[PDB]
Parts: C-alpha cells; structure tokens; sequence
C-alpha cells in the first residue's frame, strides 16, 4: 500500500536495485520514480535532461560523466563535447530542491556556476572531477551565494586562475563546510581568509590545500581544525628549523581523527617525520607528488600498520615494497607511478619483483596500478596465483610491445593467468608484447570484466573479436594503435548495445565501415572524430583517426564540433 | 484497546477496530499494515527495512515471484523501460 511502499523503497538506494523495482509492475514503477533521490548518468549523451527531469521529478542529487576516459591521454580534442549547461538550464527550473551535483570530465562555465548558485537554495555538494572552462570568478559566485554549501571539491580540474580572491567572497555567516579540495588551484588563496574560514567551520573533516600554502603555515591551520579526517598538505618544503618541525609535530598529533594524508609537494625528507603521530592510524596515504627516496618512504611506512591505500612514485623500489609487504597486512590498493617515463633505462630499481612481493604479502590486495619497465610471465603467473581475489589490475610497461625479458615470449600466458585466476577481475588494462592469443584468453575467462584498455597489442580483428564475443560483463572497451578494424566491429555489432562505449583511435577502422554501422544501428551513436577535413574528401576505405561508439536513447547530439560526424 | 504503560507509542492514540488479537499481542511483545495504522515509527522502520531486503538485488521477475505481483507490463513497455533503466540510469 502506497505509504508503506514508499517507506520500504527509501531503504533501497542502489541504482541496480532501484531499476529492478521500477520493473516489478506499473505501480512500483510509479511510487519508485517519485521518491528517487539520486540519478547516476554515466554518459551524458545517453539520455536527455528533459527525459530525466520528467521520469524523476523529485531528484536531490545528480552525477553526470562527459568525455570518455581517453580524454586524460590528451586524445579527445577541445570542443568535442562535455557541455553541462543544458543540464543546469533544465534542472534549474525543474529541480528546486536539488542538493548535489558531482560532474566528471565536463565543460562547466562561470555561467553554469552562477546558475547553480542562484537557482539552487539547498545546494550543498559540488564536485568537479577533471572539468574545464570555469575560472575563479566562477568559484567566487558559489562562495558568495550558496548559503548552505557542505562540499566544494575540485579534484584534477583545470581552472582559469584569475585570482585567489574567490575564497574571501565566502561570507562571515558561513560555517557549514565539510570538505574543501583546492589542490588543483594555483591562484594563491588569501591566507587570513582561509584561516578565518577553517576556524568558523566546526564540521570541516577534509581539507586539501594547494601548493601555495607553505609548510610554515600548515601548523596554524591544523590548530583550528583539530577534527580533520583527511588532510592534503600544501607545500612541504622550508628552511630546516626545529621550531618549524616542532610546531608541525604538535599540531598534527593534535588531530586524533586523521586517516588520510596527501599533498607533500617538493617534500623535504627532514620534515616528513613530523607526520608519525598520525602514521599508526592512517588508512590512506598518497605520496605521488613527493620525490623522496626509498629509505625515507620505508621509514614512513613501517609506521603505518592500518594503511589500506597507497599511491607512491617508483622511488619506493622493490626493497620499498618488500617492506610494505611485511608491514601492511591490511593493504587493499596499491598504485605505483613513474618518476620519469620518457627514459627507457631505469632511474629507480623498480622491477616486477616489487609487485610480486606485495602480492604474496598482502592477503587483501585487490586493486593495482603499477608502472615498471620490465616484466615476465613467471611474475604475472605468481601474482595471479597469490591473488585470486584481485579485482582491478592495470599494468603498464614503459617501453611498448616489450616481451617477457627472460624468455623473450609475448605476455599472453602472463595476462592469461590473471584472467583465468581472478574470477572477479572487473577491470583490466594491458601492455607489453601481446598477440591475439591474450584476447582469446580474455574472451574465454574475463567473464566479469567491465572495463578493458589496450594499446599496441593484438594481431588482427580476431582479437577484438574474441573480446566482443567473450566478455559477458563488458561495459567499456577502449583501444588505441592496435591492428583492429572493420571485421570484428561489424561481426559483433549488437554487442555494442550492451555496452556503454567503444573508443578506437589510431586503429584500422575505415570510414566506410563507420557509415555502415551507423546504418545498421540507429540506436547507437557512432561518432567519427577526425581533424583532417570531411571523411568523403578521402576514400571510404581509409581509417578514421578515432571513432567513439556509444548506446543512447536520445539519438544524435546537437553540440558536435566540426570535426565530429554522426552516421 | 480492543478488536497507560508503554502504550503511547502509537500516535494513533497518544479502542481499536483495524487490528486483531494475535496481532496486538505481537506489538506489545515489543503487521507492518499496522506498525503503520498506529504510527509506531521504529517498528515501521524495523519491518520496512528487512522487507526491503527480500528485495535488495533480485530481478524484477525474482521479486514478483517471491511476493505475488502480477506483471502488468505489455512487453512494449517492459522493454522500453529496461532500456532506459540500463542505458541512461545505471
Ligand atoms: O575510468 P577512470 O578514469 O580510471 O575512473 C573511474 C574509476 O577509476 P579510478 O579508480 O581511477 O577512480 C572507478 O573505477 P575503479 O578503479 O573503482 O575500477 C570509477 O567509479 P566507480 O568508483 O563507480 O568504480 C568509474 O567507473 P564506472 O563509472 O565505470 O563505475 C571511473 O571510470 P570512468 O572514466 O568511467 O568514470
Ligand atoms: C597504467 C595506466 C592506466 C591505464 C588504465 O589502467 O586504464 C592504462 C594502463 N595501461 C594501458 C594501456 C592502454 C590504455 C590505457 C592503459
């Protein structure tokens, strides 16, 4: 009966379970839509603001994602799309009670922010994960107007730095801040303003600073914020002075609730030890910006038994990770990044042995992101043997099409073992010398995989074909410079309807074959992204630079730049 | 109380026709149809939650099976909704 159903329904908050209930009968479909709080829109060209606004009239929370992931590899030219305005414009009149907007890879303008700011009164959560096209002017507006803001989070967004003055536009009555991430800003924020700010916000649990806040000033901020759960330092360098070191140490251990630490730009090894009070309770640590050497990292890490997430340069080294491996029995996710990728000859001693270590040593390692220069099937075999529970595995070998360096063989059995043994592998990403055989492996075993990425691998369409044909759970495939073209794509065209997108760029997909797919598949949107003029100025059989296929229920988009073509 | 200790829980209240004898017992021992009727917000929150679990993560069919709802969807409507659900909203 309507009321009790509404009450049962409010417990169900998973999208998959919401969809599931919307499909149990015409009545459930109706109760359900009216009391839906959040919409996840993974691909914003998949549906239209208007369609959404009428299905789900009382929505409090909107998450939307724009350009596909290979925009991070600078492979989606400016202008492509992403525009969020239409979304804001639509919700602006329909969604009075809107509380949050989390956007990923979108274009957002000062205009949009103005509009958010003036249309949304209960507004509380703005997350802009790698966006562009607003400036600090945009931010001012939000600071000025959003009486109720709880989160302002600008993870690797790319802002126009007009000035640090935006943060002072926050009025003195403002106190509700829970979360501030301003690490991508370069605009030096006014320190007084920031300090008064931190002080009158008792609920602020996450504070993430930009480089412009000097080490010397950190201590002062922490005294005002003793309840911090997450801190991102600003700069972490200074003249070495024990007044300085000590003020740090004190302030920091005054934060009994700190779990997560990052920032640490130009970190001076002398000033790291201040953070040891913290160490024994840390669960996340991100040392990606710190070029500190191995022993240092080591000294830091033995302190961290509860550590669950670790991001770090390759400075850690195998010795580094052997320690990690005995120390952090609770490690869930490790990301090792490179210190110098445009050099094929090592500067650190990071090898496969590193990852192998961690894998025997951490019963709970399930996420991996690892850059080395060398690799073996022996290593991948062992890894796969140790971690049947693995769920995201992204390896990345600096010099491409590099083979197993002991045997010289390609890495197919390597990666074959991963996909055979990690029965829940939901993400996989690949490198080194690989032949179609790996894909046969993926297609046979990767039954739960959702996301695959591939570059300089494979022999012929027979490879993409095994993936399209084998991977039941596939949601996202994305491919660059592989010998894959028309045969696999057309052979498997209806797979594309059970998938969120295919990116193929610098591959062998011909304009002709794009044309034909578009024809066979009205409900897809087969976009050709190409910058050398019209594709008929070229013979049908020539490869396009990039094609981006994706299902949608909104048909072709209206905002295509001029190097973009729907078929 | 038909068909002042800790009997004020019900804001339908603080003499009953839409309740029974074996039912009233179970309430005092501390359906949902009731739990409601009466306004006892914590018991409404007891049942509505665990019920929502009979549901959590089961197929639409799988739910109406383990309940008793007749599917009243023309395959036209059933397929177009599932398409929207999966392409746009999951
Ligand atoms: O594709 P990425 O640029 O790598 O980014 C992410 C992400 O990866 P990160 O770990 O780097 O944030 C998650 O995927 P997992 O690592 O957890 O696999 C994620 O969001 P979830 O937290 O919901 O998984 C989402 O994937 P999705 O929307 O497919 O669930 C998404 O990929 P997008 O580029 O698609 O946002
Ligand atoms: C390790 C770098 C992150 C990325 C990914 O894991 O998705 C990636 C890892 N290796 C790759 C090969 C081709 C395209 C993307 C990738």
């Amino acid at each position: 009966p309507e009321e009790v159903l509404e009450h049962v329904f409010s417990f169900i908050q998973l999208d998959k379970d919401r969809n599931s209930v919307s499909l149990v009968c015409k009545s459930w479909y109706e109760i359900e839509r009216w009391c839906r709080r959040k919409v996840f829109i993974g691909n914003c060209y998949a549906v239209s603001p208007a369609t959404v606004i009428r299905r789900f009239p009382k929505v409090r929370s909107v998450e939307l994602k724009g350009k596909p992931h290979f925009a991070d590899f600078n492979l989606v030219p400016d202008g492509w799309g992403g525009y969020v305005y239409p979304w804001i414009e639509a919700m602006s009149s329909s969604y009075t009670w809107l509380e949050e907007i989390r956007l990923k890879r979108m274009v957002v303008t000062d205009d949009c922010l103005e509009l958010i700011a003036k249309s949304f009164k209960n507004f509380k959560v703005l997350v802009l994960s790698s966006c562009e096209g607003f400036s600090t002017d945009g931010l001012a507006a939000i600071a000025a107007t959003c009486r109720n803001l709880k989160e302002l989070d600008l993870r690797e967004s790319d802002v126009d730095d007009v000035s640090g003055h935006w943060l002072s536009h926050f009025p003195d009555t403002y106190t509700s801040l829970v979360s501030l991430n301003i690490s991508c800003l370069a605009s030096e924020v006014s320190f007084s303003a920031l300090e008064r700010l931190v002080t009158r916000c008792p609920n602020l649990k996450s504070l993430k600073l930009n480089r412009a806040v000097p080490l010397e000033k950190l201590a002062t901020l922490l005294q005002r914020a003793p309840q911090l759960e997450e801190l991102g330092t600003g700069g972490y360098t200074a003249e070495v002075r024990p007044d300085v070191y000590s003020g740090l140490s004190v302030a920091l251990s005054g934060c009994k609730e700190l779990r997560c630490l990052s920032g640490f730009w130009d970190a001076v090894p002398a000033y790291l030890p201040a953070v040891y009070s913290v160490c024994s309770r840390l669960t996340t640590l991100n040392l990606s910006y710190a070029t500190v050497q191995s022993y240092d990292l080591v000294k830091l890490l033995c302190q961290c038994p509860k550590l669950q997430r670790l991001w770090v340069l390759d400075y850690i080294e195998d010795a580094g990770l052997e320690v990690l491996a005995s120390t952090c029995k609770d490690l869930r996710e490790l990301r090792v990044f490179p210190s110098e990728p445009f050099v094929m000859e090592p500067n650190v001693a990071l090898t496969e042995q590193g990852l192998v270590s961690v894998s025997m040593g951490c019963p709970k390692l399930e996420s991996v992101l690892y850059f080395c220069r060398q690799m073996t099937n022996a290593a991948l075999i062992t890894i796969a043997r140790n971690r049947p529970n693995m769920t995201r595995f992204r390896l990345c070998i600096i010099e491409p099409k590099a083979p197993d360096y002991l045997t010289l063989e390609p890495l197919d059995i390597g990666f074959g073992a991963i996909v055979e043994h990690c029965k829940d592998l939901r993400r996989l990403s690949l490198s080194g010398l690989l032949t179609d055989k790996v894909f046969e492996y993926i297609g046979t075993y990767a039954k739960k995989m959702e996301m695959l990425s591939v570059a300089f691998a494979g022999d012929s369409d027979l490879g993409m074909h095994h993936v399209l044909s084998g991977c039941d759970s596939l949601r996202k495939l994305e491919i660059r410079d592989c010998p894959f073209g028309d045969k696999a794509l057309l052979a498997n065209a209806s797979k594309l309807e059970t998938m969120r997108s295919l990116w193929m760029s610098s591959c062998s997909v011909s304009f002709g074959a794009c044309k034909l797919l578009g024809q066979k598949m009205p409900k897809l949107n087969v976009e050709v992204i190409d910058e050398r003029g019209a594709p008929d100025s070229r013979p049908e059989s020539c490869p396009v630079e990039r094609v981006f296929i994706y299902r949608t229920v909104a048909g072709p988009r209206f905002d295509m730049p001029g190097f973009v073509w729907n078929m | 109380l038909k068909s002042e200790a800790v009997a004020l829980e019900s804001q339908t209240i603080a003499p009953l026709p839409n309740v029974t004898s074996k039912i009233l017992a179970k309430v005092i021992e501390y359906l949902i149809l009731a739990a409601n009727y009466l306004n006892i917000k914590n018991l409404l929150d007891l049942t509505c939650q665990t019920v929502a679990d009979m549901i959590k993560g089961k197929t639409p069919e799988e739910i109406r099976t383990t309940f008793n709802i007749k599917n009243d969807f023309t395959p036209e409507e059933e397929e177009e909704v599932r398409r929207e659900n999966q392409w746009a909203f999951e």
